[PDB]
């Protein structure tokens, strides 16, 4: 149960407005919510002859998250045949040609976000009011980009009981990528730590883009080592939210094809 | 006519016929319908296959496609087989973040106008006249020959008919669309097969305007279709009745010449009202006096005594007789008298009347084949009269 959601955590990031951020960021909607438990991929046999990113989505809970964004596309899924992973992004960013759902675009993202950032008392309106939050997160994105070992650090808004940790943050790392937002912090770094940390995203994606994701494979980097061994510790927790996990890396897939 | 499938592109949107080849481009850069050859038809990309395009509207700076999905079989008719548009489709160039926020609007009461309307047609049959004017008409014109009253579809295909007044094959790609009801329902009277058919199309224009048209203006036709083995031939019955508003401002030019062009079309003109001393027109009045059903029904027949007392004839219809293939042998009878229902409040009334008129014709249309004796009530055969009320219940459902 974290404060912030991976979409304002994404735009956090941003500053310091593109095509990418905002298919990014309806992507970070579509990944909360299968996060959240709402969402689930249809059981059937038949869709997985198909691309994952294809595959259709299937919402279980009605209950409404707080966010008005999230409950917003969870309204859309509502009142809606199954629509598949990239067709719901893509309506939702208004990219689709049909006119019938011309309502699924979300109009002025970036004034909701930043309501939701204001109103949570972290931007001020005159510019982030408490830095140490966006030090913290960016110390688990370079935690996870350039430690030998991963270790995480947690903040009063994502504490130590946050379900999925390790996933919110290759979520945010994936998302973040996606609309290459993540160039921002990254600066500090030395180049070749930079050349090592983006190439190890690669490595993320590359490895969370299908599911089962595979952990077998070594990386050859040397960077965030027994990330298989804590993904595994991760998925020893919550059984049965296998298709959660597929919608997740069907999302990771899309961000692949931006 | 026929089928038709498309391909979505950036540049624009290009349509094919799914059976040379005629294509039709509708461009992104500047919005404006063009035809091209098959070789500009895009090897790859969506294929996707409608039942018809009904044609393009173009609202501010954007131009929209109009496009049927799907249809379901709502009858056939001498192998002629009609159509209802289930499932609507509007088509743009542009992304939705790209349509402007005031287009938004219009499109959404396009939208909204297009739910809970049904649209109906056929290929190989123009509704949009009834069949004894299709009958006046050659089978080989389709496109050319149509209802300019009924054409529903008339102005999305301004630039189509503009390119088809030069080329031919821009015929078979416009399709006639009706507004209204058409279905067919099959039974059997007396060891004698037998279809019968209804349909109503909704007038485009609009007292009366100063143009000449009345308003709400709806031509319901009554359609029957008889094989007797007994007589080796098949009868096609074709009877006709309209209805809409009634001249009592109104101009007396607009009068006359709404008069002339029903006298011109329909003939003979029974003006039925509901609560110059032309020959040709006569003005009828009748109200229910909120009697009971049973007794409303009875009125219903003593009015039809009046009409009947005015020199109005149940032998005055359409009818034909066929060969086994579908040409027709020879022409038994033409209508030239109609009866215009206009009716204050509750519209269903008309849709009454209407209908205990067409049955009172029906039975002669069935003397006049031989399927039932002289004097006898055809109102006996239960299957029959409940296929009927079904059907005239289905269109009051429909006009509605």
């Amino acid at each position: 149960i974290p404060t912030l959601t991976l979409m304002e955590e994404v735009l956090l990031m941003g500053l310091r407005w593109n095509d990418s951020i905002s298919y990014a960021l309806r992507g970070c909607i579509i990944i909360e919510l299968a996060l959240r438990g709402k969402i689930r991929i249809l059981d059937d046999s038949a869709r997985k002859r198909f691309d994952l990113s294809e595959r259709l989505i299937e919402v279980i809970d009605s209950s409404k998250t707080g966010e008005v964004l999230l409950d917003e596309t969870l309204q859309l899924m509502k009142n809606d045949e199954p629509l598949s992973i990239s067709n719901w992004i893509d309506l939702l960013s208004g990219e689709t040609w049909n006119l019938l759902k011309i309502n699924y675009q979300l109009k002025q993202v970036r004034e909701r976000l930043a309501k939701g950032l204001v109103d949570k008392g972290v931007l001020r309106t005159e510019p982030i009011a408490d830095a140490s939050c966006k030090e913290a997160i960016k110390r688990r994105v370079l935690s996870v980009l350039v430690s030998r070992n991963m270790e995480l650090s947690y903040n009063e808004y994502f504490p130590e009981t946050t379900s999925f940790k390790i996933i919110r943050t290759l979520a945010l790392i994936c998302g973040s990528y996606g609309a290459n937002v993540l160039e921002n912090v990254l600066t500090t770094l030395e180049y070749e730590k930079r050349d090592k940390a983006i190439s190890r995203a690669e490595e993320i994606m590359a490895q969370f883009s299908q599911y089962p994701f595979d952990l077998e494979k070594e990386t050859e980097l040397g960077v965030s080592v027994n990330l298989n061994k804590e993904v595994k510790e991760e998925i020893e927790n919550n059984p049965g939210h296998d298709l959660q996990l597929e919608v997740i890396a069907g999302v990771f897939e899309v961000f692949s094809r931006m | 006519t026929g089928p038709i499938v498309y391909v979505q592109n950036a540049d624009g949107i290009f349509f094919k016929l799914a059976e040379n080849d005629a294509v039709i481009h509708l461009a992104n850069q500047d919005q404006g319908v063009r035809v091209l050859g098959a070789e500009e038809f895009p090897v790859q990309g969506e294929v996707v296959k409608i039942a018809s395009l009904m044609g393009f509207i173009k609202l501010k700076l954007n131009r929209y496609a109009i496009i049927a999905n799907t249809v379901e079989e709502t009858g056939r008719f001498n192998g002629h087989v009609f159509y209802r548009v289930l499932q609507h489709s509007i088509v743009s160039t542009k992304f939705n973040s790209r349509i402007d926020s005031e287009e938004a609007e219009y499109i959404k009461l396009l939208e909204l106008h297009l739910k809970n309307s049904t649209f109906y047609f056929s290929y190989t049959y123009d509704l949009t006249n009834s069949l004894q004017r299709n009958e006046k008409v050659g089978p080989a014109a389709s496109w050319k020959t149509a209802d300019e009253r009924f054409f529903w579809n008339h102005y999305l295909t301004e630039d189509l008919r503009n390119f088809a007044h030069q080329d031919p094959r821009i015929d078979s790609f416009i399709q006639p669309v009706i507004y209204g009801y058409a279905k067919t329902v099959d039974a059997v009277l007396n060891a004698t097969p037998i279809v019968l058919g209804l349909i109503t199309r909704r007038s485009i224009f609009r007292g009366v305007d100063k143009d000449g048209n009345v308003g709400n203006f709806n031509e319901t036709e009554q359609i029957l279709l008889a094989e007797n083995p007994e007589s080796e031939k098949i009868h096609v019955f074709s009877f006709l009745q309209t209805r809409g508003s009634v001249p009592i401002e109104n101009s007396l030019d607009a009068t006359k010449k709404h008069f002339d062009q029903q006298k011109e079309l329909y003939g003979d003109n029974y003006l039925v009202n509901l609560v110059l001393n032309d020959p040709k027109i006569h003005y009828v009045y009748f109200d229910f006096h909120h009697e009971c059903r049973k007794m409303q029904w009875h009125r219903v027949k003593l009015l039809i005594d009046h009409l009947e007392k005015l020199g109005l004839s149940n032998e005055d219809f359409f009818h034909k007789v066929i060969d086994s293939n579908g040409n027709t042998v020879e022409i038994v009878n033409e209508q030239h008298s109609v009866v215009r229902t206009n009716c204050m409040d509750c519209l269903d009334r008309t849709n009454v009347v209407q209908s205990v008129l067409a049955q009172w014709v029906l039975q002669k249309e069935f003397e006049s084949a031989d399927v039932v004796a002289t004097g006898s009530t055809w109102e006996d055969n239960a299957p029959l009269l409940t296929s009927y009320q079904n059907l005239w219940a289905d269109n009051a459902d429909a006009v509605s």
